[PDB]
């Protein structure tokens, strides 16, 4: 019985390791990110704790919102709109931030 | 080397400069890792180089000094 | 002057508020997504070490 | 689109909707339809809108 439970272990073991390597870059990642907002934008405006409770689907739909109505919004302002329009590939986020 | 490896890894962690983080230089205050940071900062060390730490010996280690000790 | 700043108060809360949303909203998704994923590795450490 | 996760789905159509609301504040039929069929949960609602 304990050998039997020692392979779900090992098994646990290696889902472990992968969950602890991805936190690893997601926090090195996110480092530069802050890094970025650092610069005066995190107090009150990019920073909305209130936000804390919800989830990524909820959050990247009302974003897509946003952005639908911002684009238009920033029709006017050639590298503004060009910032947003770049920073709309959700793979690159701090883009949104330097934007 | 290890002894760098270690300022690497705390400085892409932390976001501090590599001048910042001395042997002396405690996270919570002088890097200002916090609870989380702290904890991502104990877990990027082990991966670092792919060991793990006991819960109560991980906290332990507070400083770049203790930290360097119980890696080498 | 009422006329100068009224369109101006309009065009920025606009702009403001649109920009704010769009942004904190991924920037706090990718906040509390690191949050979640630290909360479940914590998990796993313990459960594993057990 | 079957070569795209649904995240990705989600995404182009709720960005395709912010569009849609900015635009249908001429007609009300369109923005009845919408109205109606923006929950998730009615995906023949969108189709009739
Ligand atoms: P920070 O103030 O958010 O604190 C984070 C934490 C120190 C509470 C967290 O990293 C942590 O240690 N959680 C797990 C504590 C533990 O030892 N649990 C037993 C195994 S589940």
């Amino acid at each position: 019985e304990m050998e039997n439970v020692q392979k779900k272990l090992r098994k646990l073991e290696r889902d472990y390791y992968q969950i602890r390597e991805q936190v690893v870059s997601a926090k090195a990642g996110w480092c530069a990110v802050m890094r970025m907002v650092k610069d005066n934008g995190v107090e009150r405006r990019l920073h909305r704790r209130e936000l804390a409770y919800m989830e990524g689907g909820a959050l990247r739909s009302m974003s897509d919102k946003a952005l639908g109505a911002l684009r238009l919004a920033v029709a006017d302002n050639e590298h503004l709109r060009d910032a947003l329009r770049l920073s709309e590939d959700p793979k690159r986020p701090e883009r949104k931030v330097q934007f | 080397t290890i002894e760098e490896r270690v300022k690497k890894i705390i400085g892409e962690q932390l976001g501090v400069k590599q001048e910042e983080v001395t042997n002396n230089a405690s996270f919570v205050e002088d890097l200002g890792a916090d609870s989380l940071d702290t904890v991502e900062l104990v877990m990027a060390l082990e991966e670092e180089f792919d060991t793990e730490i006991p819960d109560e010996e991980a906290e332990k280690i507070t400083t770049v000094q203790a930290a360097i000790d119980y890696i080498n | 002057a009422i006329r100068v700043t009224q369109s101006d108060r309009d065009l920025f809360k606009h702009l403001i508020t649109e920009a704010t949303s769009y942004v904190s909203a991924d920037y706090m998704r990718h906040a509390n997504e690191r949050r979640t994923h630290l909360d479940e590795a914590l998990a796993l450490r313990g459960e594993l070490f057990g």
